[PDB]
């Protein structure tokens, strides 16, 4: 399979070094402006403001890491050593998992404010976001962990070593993690969305937009950028339970980017929460 | 470029009702006003809110007693408080967004963008 051979090693030189190169460029300018509009406009923050401020830090941590793993495969290997290894795999799959949560607890926060618009409730104080946001970073860490722990086991102290659990160890354990991962990281927090996407509209026919507006972005955003990834990182494992191994290994190599230009395009939703942010950055 | 100022602050018997008026001096139809209130010793706190395409919005303490409504060729919004209680007494403010559809959505975060106040009217709530 010396043709897919040829196929892997020029989607990882030129494919992932163009794709991870242009979503740093535009993922490090929009993150930036976001985050210093948010640090010098605004003075008052709500539920919305630090679900969307942790977002950016999300994306920001992924965006540090891509001069690193771009400098990896347009050489071929790693070279970085084993605590980059370990900081590199955590920051990706927790950029992943944390960036859909934070979209997930905004929607319910439009939602909330959609029926109160006082914010009355605790669930809709700011310090209870605050609760969630760091609430949503131990989660995810815990749902990136047994990976990290696959890792550990593997000769990662030799420097030049740092696997994938797609590609890497027992496939029979990796696919009941990686499957566990899509539900509960993934495709419950998109439904949990669409839900309470059902939910605003139905309030809506009741009293008969713009909440809508953000919920059906995100539910789209990653309905069409994490469902490749998922699917095939899946199939890349079940795959190892040959030709057809490399061609599917070469499928997954192109949907990883695609999940991750969700980071470059995330900070629209600091325009979607109806406070006029885009005319407030504009104003500085 | 609006000045507002509230009038219409008295003293109330408790079950009694008070109308206040936000009047402005400048246009106010691309305006939405909401009405905050601030008790002794707490924090200010939105309690009805109207917007330039005329939609209302009440907190949930107000919602069965309180109608927020705007005559733009008067350039007034008037809050009618019906069934006023003790816990009603604040010194009770208006504020203007010229980003009339925006204020209404979150007014307790919004009010905090906004430079147009008027100076507050007091409303005691007291028996005897
Ligand atoms: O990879 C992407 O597309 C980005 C990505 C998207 C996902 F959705 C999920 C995970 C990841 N990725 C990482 O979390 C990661 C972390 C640390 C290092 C590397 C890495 C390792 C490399 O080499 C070693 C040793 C040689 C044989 N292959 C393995 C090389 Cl060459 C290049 C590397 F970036 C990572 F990939
Ligand atoms: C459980 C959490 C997993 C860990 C991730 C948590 C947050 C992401 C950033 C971490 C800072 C680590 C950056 C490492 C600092 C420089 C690394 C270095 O010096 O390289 C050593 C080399 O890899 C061989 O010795
Ligand atoms: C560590 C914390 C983890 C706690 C575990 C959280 C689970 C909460 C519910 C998940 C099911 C998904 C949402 C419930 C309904 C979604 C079904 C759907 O697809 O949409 C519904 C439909 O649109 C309208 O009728
Ligand atoms: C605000 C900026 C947040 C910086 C995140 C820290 C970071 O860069 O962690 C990634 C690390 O390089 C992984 O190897
Ligand atoms: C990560 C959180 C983990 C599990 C959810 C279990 C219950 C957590 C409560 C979910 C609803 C919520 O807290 O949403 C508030 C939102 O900010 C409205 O302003
Ligand atoms: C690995 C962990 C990465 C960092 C996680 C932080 C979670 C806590 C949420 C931090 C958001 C703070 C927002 C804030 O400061 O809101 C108050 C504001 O200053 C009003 O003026
Ligand atoms: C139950 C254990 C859950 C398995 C979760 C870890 C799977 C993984 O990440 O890799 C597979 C590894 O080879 C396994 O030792
Ligand atoms: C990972 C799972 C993420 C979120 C689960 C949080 C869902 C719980 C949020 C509670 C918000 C609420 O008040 O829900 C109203 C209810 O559906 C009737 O109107
Ligand atoms: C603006 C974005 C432009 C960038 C473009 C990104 C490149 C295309 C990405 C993925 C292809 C989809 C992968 C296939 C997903 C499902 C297919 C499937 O199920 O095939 C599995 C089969 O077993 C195999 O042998
Ligand atoms: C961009 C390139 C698309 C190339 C995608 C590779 C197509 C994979 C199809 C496949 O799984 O076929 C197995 C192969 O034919 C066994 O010889
Ligand atoms: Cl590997």
């Amino acid at each position: 399979c010396e043709n897919w051979l040829a196929l892997e090693n020029i989607l990882e030189k030129y494919y992932l070094s163009a794709f991870y190169g242009i979503e740093f460029i535009v993922g490090m300018l929009g993150n930036f402006t976001v985050v210093f509009g948010y640090l010098f406009c605004m003075k008052n923050w709500n539920s919305s403001n630090v679900y969307l401020f942790n977002l950016s830090i999300s994306d920001l941590a992924f965006l540090c890491t891509l001069p690193m793993l771009i400098r990896s495969y347009a050489t071929g290997n790693w070279t970085y050593g084993d605590v980059l290894c370990i900081s590199n795999r955590y920051v990706l799959h927790a950029n992943l998992y944390t960036s859909i949560l934070f979209l997930t607890f905004i929607s319910i926060d439009r939602y909330l404010l959609m029926k109160f618009p006082f914010r009355e409730h605790i669930l809709q104080k700011k310090e209870f976001a605050i609760l969630i946001s760091l609430a949503v970073w131990v989660l995810v860490t815990l749902e990136v962990l047994p990976m990290l722990t696959f890792i550990t086991s593997t000769p990662i102290e030799k420097g030049d070593s740092c696997v994938d659990y797609a590609s890497s160890g027992n496939p029979k354990y990796s696919l009941i993690y990686s499957l566990c991962l899509t539900l509960l990281g993934f495709l419950i927090p998109l439904s949990v969305m669409c839900f309470f996407y059902y939910k605003m509209v139905v309030f809506l026919k009741k009293r008969s937009n713009k909440p809508l507006r953000l919920v059906v972005l995100a539910v789209v955003i990653f309905s069409v950028l994490f469902t490749p990834y998922h699917i095939m990182r899946n199939v890349r494992i079940a795959s190892r339970l040959g030709c057809s191994q490399k061609a599917i290994n070469c499928l997954y190599i192109l949907t990883r980017p695609l999940a991750f230009l969700n980071s470059a395009v995330n900070p629209i939703f600091y325009f979607l929460v109806g406070d006029h942010f885009r005319d407030m950055l504009f104003s500085k | 470029e609006v000045q507002l100022v509230e009038s219409g602050g008295g003293l109330v018997q408790p079950g009694g009702s008070l109308r206040l008026s936000c009047e402005a001096s400048g246009t106010l139809a691309n305006y939405a006003i909401g009405w905050f209130r601030q008790a002794p010793g707490k924090e200010r706190e939105g309690v009805s809110c109207i917007s330039s395409g005329g939609s209302t919005v009440y907190s949930e303490s107000v919602k069965d007693r309180f109608t927020i409504s705007r005559d733009n060729a008067k350039k007034i919004v008037y809050l009618q408080m019906n069934s006023l209680q003790p816990e009603d007494t604040a010194v009770y403010y208006c504020a203007a967004d010229p980003f009339g559809e925006r204020l209404c959505i979150d007014p307790n975060t919004f009010a905090g963008y906004l430079e147009t106040w008027g100076q507050g009217t007091q409303v005691t709530v007291s028996s005897l």
